[PDB]
């Protein structure tokens, strides 16, 4: 990279853009399309080390209409034709709209909400046995912080909506979520009137040719599922799919994993996803999509749209380093009750999760203790039933189709458009990076996929990030080729 | 205590030892096997020792609970061939049922 | 009387958001110490957006060479620490300290 | 009474007065010396050694308490000769050490 750090500026305006100096203008001759130097005689990934060969340009699509270039179709063009566009539809209060902002730029997020998060992998049955310490958590954080949590995912939104508005939390906190989600359905419905249906051809009816969101192959940077791929058979049935994990085409998957057969060192191109929540559960159908495809296009809505415009770029996902968060998560202390006795609220009492007495050092009970949580046994050990569902390791994958049937010609199926996104991984919130009462590089490390997460205050918690690397960072989004 | 041992545990020793007493049991420890004894095998075997055997010790801690408390059921429909006259229906568990 | 304190130093103001910063102070006083840090944080942001990235000359960076306060040679009068030196010393290692 | 003395207190002395009283020890006498037995010596050694003295005055001052209280435990990372297997979380200390 040091050497001509080259695509990078990206601050010019329209009048610089177009100067007789730039030794890119050269490159501009189809809207529709991106030109640039290349290595020759390659066609795929192939190594990760880039072979010898003499430069060559080659053809890419330029998708969006946001693609563009900024000093070609600057910032006020694009947030005035929003205007436009959203005119009269929902727009979120003050009150919301402070809330999920504070919660955005607060670097006082706990931790042990991030594990709880990850620890669950999406499961409906890890949830359904775990409700009380949800409340109980989310709670003690909102009542006291004025700080919603809990908006590092869209299934856990859907899981809290769908079944924790009923009373179980204040009525505003959960007007909260409610409001969120109804906005991206908003967002979702505005796009019926953009659209002229009817016209189905290669199984991309109107509502989906127009739109990325709308597609499907072309999936989320994070998930927990294997939606995506079942609704990809159903397409990319003529635009020549490409697979690819962690070495392997192929993929294969279980239903449900055990505690027992852990091998936290898989090398096969393995995936799970949590249960069959009902029907059979064993090799008559290998593999049941979780939900409809209405689940999906409104699944990564929320990603590429909401979370951004949120974080106003201070975003950067991290893949988690579960080694050392299933070992910590069984380090509880759950005192009993006697059979006569009734059970302590206050932290007064010697049986109540945490009092002064139960604090034990090197003991998953710390957390509570630092973010000043409330818990009971009732709600804390509820959660070792991790038995029956385990998510083992999140990992990369390169996925890849060729374009739709709206640019299908004779010379642009030799320009596919290439889709790298973690599995089981986790997007993440502003990074803190200066504290100590925990160890940094145990839990997670950073691993950027969307030049929207590509912070770099999220960087040095790698081992050895030394300065003399951190200097470049801070202008280009570094993602693993 | 148990650190000097080729994976001695082999997921027995802790369905012995409540899993309240270790975590502080390891704190008063000093320093580990002064020879490798294990570590020649991944440490990950004796992480997927420990991580498979605290489960148990947890749930012989546990086991005391389930008379403390009303035995849990399902929370999905789980069409049965009885369900007739009699749709099955979820349970979110939010109660309190340790009985006082 | 509603009012903030320890705003005389700065390691009072960063260890308070990292350390005391889940709850154990009332919102209304805590707030305070958040958006002061939010305000440095935005002071900081305007400056990249103020500067071309990429044309660092002998080491020191852009910011290193538009602004007085990220040139990490300058000094804030209160040294705490002795790391502000050791920066000193691992930056100037051609300007005759 | 360690005060017509050249230093005499020493941290040998002072240290097994209480913490309570001594504030009306010190704030008692008036007399200052006319050739100087307790000046002879600078003041910056007289000081000195009075720091560490009233600091070990009071230091014993819990000494009894600690079987009425918390020890301290470690707050930060601090990578335990058994890290390994066990990640080493450090505690806020924020509660109180009032348990009877």
């Amino acid at each position: 990279m040091p050497h001509h750090p080259h695509w990078v500026n990206e601050h010019l305006t329209i009048l610089q853009f177009i100067a007789p100096s730039n030794p890119r203008l050269r490159f501009e001759l189809n809207p529709a399309f991106d030109f640039f130097v290349a290595p020759g005689d390659v066609d795929l990934p192939g190594p990760q080390r880039p072979p010898e060969a003499m430069p060559t340009v080659n053809a890419t699509l330029r998708i969006i209409n946001g693609n563009i270039p900024v000093p070609l179709c600057p910032i006020s063009f694009r947030d005035c034709r929003g205007t436009q566009l959203g005119l009269g539809r929902h727009t979120m209060t003050p009150a919301t709209i402070k809330a999920v902002k504070d919660t955005f730029e607060d670097r006082a997020y706990p931790t042990i909400f991030y594990m709880l998060e990850a620890v669950i992998h999406g499961n409906e049955r890890n949830f359904c046995a775990l409700l009380r310490l949800l409340t109980q958590c989310i709670r003690g954080y909102w009542e006291q912080s004025h700080r919603v949590a809990f908006v590092n995912n869209f299934h856990m939104l859907m899981y809290i909506t769908t079944y924790l508005g009923n009373g179980e939390l204040p009525e505003v906190c959960i007007n909260i979520y409610r409001d969120l989600l109804q906005h991206v359905r908003a967002l979702r419905q505005t796009i019926t009137d953009f659209t002229i249906q009817g016209e189905g051809h290669n199984g991309e009816t109107s509502e989906a040719l127009n739109n990325i969101l709308t597609d499907d192959t072309f999936i989320a940077p994070i998930l927990w599922d294997c939606d995506a791929l079942i609704y990809r058979d159903e397409a990319a049935r003529d635009r020549l799919p490409a697979i690819r994990v962690s070495g392997r085409n192929g993929y294969q998957a279980l239903h449900f994993v055990d505690m027992a057969g852990h091998n936290f060192q898989r090398r096969d191109n393995v995936l799970i996803h949590g249960r069959p929540v009902r029907g059979d559960t064993g090799q008559g159908i290998p593999i049941t999509p979780h939900h409809d495809r209405e689940w999906g296009i409104l699944s990564k809505i929320y990603y590429y749209i909401v979370i951004p415009a949120f974080s106003r770029g201070s975003c950067c996902t991290m893949g988690v380093r579960y080694d050392r968060l299933y070992p910590a998560l069984q380090a509880v202390i759950v005192p009993e009750i006697p059979a006569d006795e009734e059970a302590p609220t206050t932290p007064e009492d010697p049986r109540h999760p945490l009092h002064a007495h139960q604090l034990v050092p090197n003991s998953l009970n710390v957390y509570f203790h630092n973010a000043h949580l409330t818990v009971d046994g009732d709600a804390l050990l509820t959660l070792q039933e991790l038995m029956g569902d385990m998510a083992e390791r999140t990992t990369a994958i390169l996925v890849s189709s060729a374009p739709d049937a709206g640019a299908a010609t004779a010379t642009t199926r030799n320009m596919r458009i290439y889709d790298g996104a973690l599995y089981h991984g986790l997007i993440m919130m502003a990074y803190q990076a200066y504290d100590e009462t925990i160890a940094t590089g145990t839990f997670f490390y950073p691993v950027p996929v969307n030049p929207l997460f590509a912070c770099p205050e999220h960087l040095a918690s790698l081992r050895g990030m030394t300065n003399a690397r951190r200097v470049l960072a801070k202008m280009v989004p570094p993602i693993p080729p | 205590r148990v650190v000097f041992d080729p994976s001695n545990p082999t997921t027995f020793s802790v369905e012995a030892i409540a899993a309240y007493t270790p975590v502080a049991l390891i704190r008063l420890l000093n320093a580990s096997g002064p020879l490798q004894p294990g570590h020649r095998v991944d440490i990950a075997d004796a992480r997927s020792i420990y991580t498979v055997g605290a489960a148990a010790s947890a749930a012989r801690a546990r086991a005391n609970h389930n008379a403390n408390t009303i035995r849990r059921t399902a929370m999905f429909a789980e069409t049965d061939p009885m369900t007739w006259l009699r749709p099955t229906v979820g349970l979110k568990r939010t109660f309190n049922p340790r009985i006082i």
